């Protein structure tokens, strides 16, 4: 119609924070049930993580990013 | 719809069911019910009962049993258990009658101590024949002076 | 019975028109200057009769060991009293009336859902038989489960008999419930209260729900073919009547639990 | 309506099913929870008459203890009374023998005290004899008997 | 035509609410189940589970970002 | 577009219920199992799951205020 | 174009029950097997269960009251 | 825009099939393992699971409730 | 928008089949788990299974018989 | 605009593939399972897994049985 | 214009991967990990992955064969 | 319209994104725990890995060619 | 209208984050698991892992490409 | 508490853009993200000589925190892959070190401050202030000087391309024409995992560069508008999550380069 | 412009915020890695060095022994020598009671000697006495004496 | 913005920093090496000092337990030598003092003993007394002569 453009900066915006919502949720419960388990394989599993943690969150970035260029 | 008649009709046939299945459905089989339950719990007491009396009627025969043989022992007394008594006081009077003829045996001294009377015609007799036929050649020779001074031992 | 069924096309020659079935208000039996007697109130009627009936069929004579019907009459109520005790210790006896006649009435509704001519049978006011002639068909028989003027009276009777053992159980602090919090219990108890308000609405929009779905999908299976199709949703149908009137009365009953303690 | 063909058929289709499938396992049912039923009250009936004979028993037992109880006592009265006699009667025995032969023993000691009397009396003849042979033999005697011994 | 602002407001806020919620319950359902498991090492793992929801709402707060600046 | 507004009420506070709803189901089941595995540690768990629940319930909030700005 | 209201109660109705339905069955799934763990805490764990499953349908009922305010 | 009063009671009715159908695989999964892992307590736990059970579908048919205010 | 009852039937019947089909799946893979340990439980286990799903199934019927409604 | 129809079509086969499908492997990889931890039992839980498709599939075949009658 | 054929056909090939991707992926996490807690049954249960895989991807063709109707 | 084509591609290319996505993930998920728990089966299985990954994507592979198509 | 070449951007890239958003949480929360489980096995465990990510985040990055092809 | 949130004195909207090229009056002209790349490669040379300068045992002050940091990112890279965590780390260490101090300059106030141009002003009833800028004269779009330099594709691009062309270089370097081997091999399933396993190398560098780029980009931005809704007392915690984020960001780059040089090697 | 006094009071915060709540742990970090380093040079290396003039303590240790081995040696000679000074002395009084004692026994064999002498002279009077009446009785013999008196 | 230009520019910014930090890494690396050589190296030589100061007490023990026993040897020899000594000086000076004080003891004995060999030393005066005197008798009477008595007497 008219305001499409604010329709696409929303769409892109939730859905890139639907995705990796639940991945770094995911992400971090198993991490902590796994340093939970074992105190002794900290110092890689906390990098893991993070490292998981950013693999997944670039999605949300990306969505946030294409409506930040569809927006402005 | 949402006419509240027909809501206030249904509510008040719901309710007359509650209160006429309350006397016919829910209390009747349920009292039943209940009464088959308390009647189960009966019979396990009673089977306890049964146990705990049969036990009691060995324990009161043999408390009877008991009580009889206290009797029984009380009985041989017969009030005459010194019927033992009377055996010792039995012994003791034949005693002392065996004691009172021993007494009266021994009083046939009294008739023994006259029996020296008889020396007028025995001691001297055989006083004079002993001199007579001993020591002096069998012979009279010595007079002897007849009974002694003494006599014999008068 | 052979998996090669050639009746599967009875359409053609037995078609029911379009489902004639949608009535989602109460349609009059018997006109009245008073009171109007509806579709559902008259198999109210019937079906109260029918459980009077039942009792006293059970209950004439009280024989010990129950044999035949009483056999079967008892066994529902001892198995309700199970479930009851179960979920409550000591109010069974207080409430079991009340659960055990919404579970029986409404039970025996939905049952009533099968029996032919419940969308088949009405009165004039592929083209029925009122069609032919100038007044309108109206059904009879309408399963009382989906009339709301029944489910609505089953569900405020159930949030008066839980408020009222709510209580007398709990004296006045059940009234006001914990609000003086301003803790924990403050923002919360807001959110219990609106659910008091909602959960009859829901107890009797479940059975609306489920039995006006059981009679649609039994006319429209029926309108898609008359013959074979159906039956797993008629077995489907008659098991889900039950299973609503048992989730009834395990919910009204658990529901007065919650409220006590 | 033409409904009604397909709705009788497919209930009653229905029915066959259930009744083909559902009746024997609640037919099952009903007869165990009622064989259930039958045997729990037979059981209590049959413990209700098991209390009744016990409590009978009871009572019986009772009775015969007590008819034991008199019967042992009046064996034991009987009893008494017959040693109580026959202690009395060999007491009596006893006495008549320790009587009997005391009596017996005292004349026998009379008879023997009387020899013994005889005996003193000898014995009292040869005192007095030799007293008296003591006279007469001091004037004379002393001779011709030392020479009688001489001659031997 | 003209309504469409609302409707991506509304977009945007729900989704960016669908995720993060999503994820910080699973964070937290498994922290706490790590916490049950093993007291001592909470005083540590507590602090991950933070970071983990120091992202999530990260994207809700992306998507409610947007809310605004197309709402304003 | 007369309507388009009273839509957005709609779809906000139904993901906003999609999402927190979620999300408390999955943190209470998480803090309930945690209970059962281990009570003495309750209390402390009782605190972390309730935060988390805000920090949930906020979002779900978010989609409130968005009806009440939406609605007015 | 004239039916949006009753769009807009659809989805608001459907929405809010998508999300607490699965997570009132996650709650009760939870609760059930902290329960047949550990009996013994149980009363404690229905409570906790309650109050958390007390939570979610309110959002749910938020949405409800949504569309009664476009119902209405 | 006729037609629109259809698929919003198709909306609504799928939504409300979405959410309380995965809530009762749900439920009923988390109550037969609970049986499984221990059957003595199905008992006691059973009715429970009949609670959520009866928690989820309210929801659902409220929707129906809402179907049937388009629907009719 | 005269083809808009095609789309409602569609939505019907898919959105409806959502829920229900994630609800079997856990629940028929519960109870095969819970039969694996302690398979004299089956048959119980059987019961509350087919339950679940004479639930679920009815949500599927829900929306399939909007669909006869909007079709027909 | 009668193209719509097609669309109509899209969905009724495409929404109906997707809640069962997922639910199917759900209900192999429990069956799989069943098969790790004991085998004695395996042929039965196979039945009962077939009977679980027995249910996704027929909805699934519900979610055909519509599309043929929008798109032949 | 009549491009909703393209949207069609788009929607039909995207949901049949939506629902039988997650599919098969559940179905070969569940019997990888049967497989590894048991070798020696590996093979019988392998076939029955891929019998659920041969219903799985089924759907998908499914929808696949629409899209054939549809594109052409 | 003009932009419907683009319309079709994104939708494909999206959705046959999330669906292989989630298997892939879940698929390498179970795979490498099975390889933790014993590494004796691990080559055994990682082929059946990259053999499930290889219909999984295929999937995507598709909404892949869909798009190529309808851009082409 | 409007463009629609904004919403298909902000549609593809949304679901593309949305998919592979969930499958990198779950590959990372079930390594890290693995890894504290049995550490020996670990580095075997990353190079698998990287793999799956290097699938899963490929799927989202051909939808951002898609972005980037329409957007452009 | 709250009662000091004065929106009075605010941004009057948010300017958002990709790089922006300086004015650059002779040829060649450099950008804003070229003028800061420059201080950053300044400030880290600086830091650099000053811990070098004096070297001796017992390290203390800045000495001792770069050893540290220098110590604490080697046994970070020693346990992925021991082979080359003394022979690759340079480039990740530079990676780390220069995105690291990218990210950290955006906060800095002027960044999106100053401008080189190639109360009552503000709008009442509004949550957002309508303050003009100073260059509000000629129409100027008051262009920042101050740009993050994380926060450009081309910088970006630039350490993406390298990474590349460095896992590469040293995949190929020990494990012979095995690449072609790796890739589309046709044994049985396998040539299908080569070929998506070469689009992912393919799509490598395009991913982590879009992936910082927009990391970058979104903090900023975030910081704009955030500081346009309210100027103060709102976001002080997403500026401490925002530093957070470009600090582990930076670590997490220089990670990726390392795996992927290990899983091309291995 | 009006967003520069926002970013500096918002960093002015942000950075009194992040010492408040963090510069007390990174400076004990730090703390505790410098003394970590710092004990490991210093302990190491005063031990190296007071181990590295071992190798001359060794030999002033060998020393010390040599000089343990001297006073042993002196004491173990004046043991000796005052044992040997007591055992030779015992051995000279015990030699001087021995010749003390022979001196005793000449005394005693002097008076046997002298005692046999008074013996021997004493029978040779008495020989000589016999011989003397023996060779001259017949002089005034056997008369007058053989009665004497009886 | 996309240029080639800018982005070939960032790439030989970034290699001159690669090379410069190339040095200032490469400067770190063998001073890290160089801390960890020194530190396990001097380990390992404080043990090999530990054990070569137990060499010396080892040592130190067994000079100690031989310089005893050659101290214990030459005393016990010193002893027994002195010893065989002073047995020779008891028996040998024992021996020849006492025949020398019994053969000067029997000579005096005989030199007491010649005295009596004369004739008034003969005990005449007490022998003519007995003769006299104690034969009871008054002088050479009865049995008594002068000539040859005084002649028995000389013997």
């Amino acid at each position: 119609m008219e305001g499409l453009n604010l329709v696409a900066t929303a769409l892109a915006v939730g859905l890139g924070a639907i995705g990796p919502g639940v991945g770094i949720g995911i992400i971090v419960s198993g991490a902590v049930q796994a340093i939970g388990r074992n105190p002794e394989i900290e110092n890689r599993v906390v990098t893991y993580m993070f490292i998981g943690i950013a693999f997944t969150e670039a999605l949300a970035i990306f969505g946030l990013v294409i409506a930040f260029l569809i927006g402005f | 719809g949402i006419n509240p008649t027909l809501f206030i009709a249904q509510l008040i046939n719901f309710l007359l069911l509650i209160f006429i299945l309350r006397a016919l459905l829910y209390r009747p089989v349920m009292n039943l019910l209940n009464e088959r339950t308390r009647r189960i719990e009966e019979s396990v007491r009673d089977a306890e009962k049964v146990r705990e009396q049969l036990a009691n009627a060995r324990r009161d025969y043999e408390a009877e049993i008991a009580r009889a043989r206290q009797e029984a022992a009380k009985i041989v007394a017969q009030a005459q258990e010194r019927a033992k008594q009377q055996e010792a006081e039995i012994i003791a009077q034949a005693r002392r009658e065996a004691e009172r003829l021993k007494e009266e045996a021994r009083a046939q001294a009294e008739q023994e101590r006259i029996r020296m009377l008889s020396e007028a015609k025995s001691q001297i007799a055989d006083l004079v024949t002993l001199t007579a036929s001993r020591v002096l050649g069998a012979e009279l020779q010595a007079r002897g002076h007849d009974a002694l001074i003494a006599e014999s031992l008068a | 019975v052979g998996a090669l069924i050639i009746s599967i096309a009875s359409r053609f020659f037995l078609y029911t028109g379009p489902p004639h079935v949608e009535v989602a208000a109460e349609v009059i039996f018997d006109g009245i200057p008073g009171f109007p007697i509806t579709n559902s109130f008259v198999v109210a009627i019937i079906i109260d009769i029918f459980v009077i009936a039942l009792a006293v069929a059970a209950t004439r004579n009280l024989q010990m060991v129950p044999r035949g019907l009483q056999n079967v009459m008892e066994f529902i109520l001892e198995s309700l009293y199970n479930l009851f005790r179960n979920i409550n210790a000591k109010y069974v006896a207080t409430a079991f009336p009340l659960v055990a006649t919404i579970f029986l009435f409404v039970l025996f509704g939905n049952w009533f859902g099968l029996l032919p001519g419940v969308g088949s049978i009405g009165v004039c006011h592929i083209h029925d038989t009122c069609a032919a002639q100038g007044k309108k068909l109206v059904p009879l028989f309408r399963a009382p489960a989906a009339d709301l003027n029944f489910t609505f009276a089953i569900a405020v009777i159930s949030f008066v008999f839980i408020e009222y053992w709510g209580f007398r159980a709990l004296g006045p602090g059940y009234l006001k419930k914990f609000f003086n919090t301003n803790g924990i219990m403050s923002f919360v108890g807001i959110i219990e209260f609106i659910s008091e308000l909602v959960k009859p609405f829901a107890l009797a929009f479940r059975l609306f729900g489920n039995i006006f779905a059981g009679e649609v999908l039994l006319v429209v299976m029926a309108f898609l073919v008359p013959l074979l199709l159906p039956l797993p949703f008629y077995g489907f149908e008659v098991f889900v009547g039950f299973i609503q009137a048992l989730i009834f009365a395990l919910l009204t009953y658990a529901f007065l639990n919650i409220a006590v303690t």
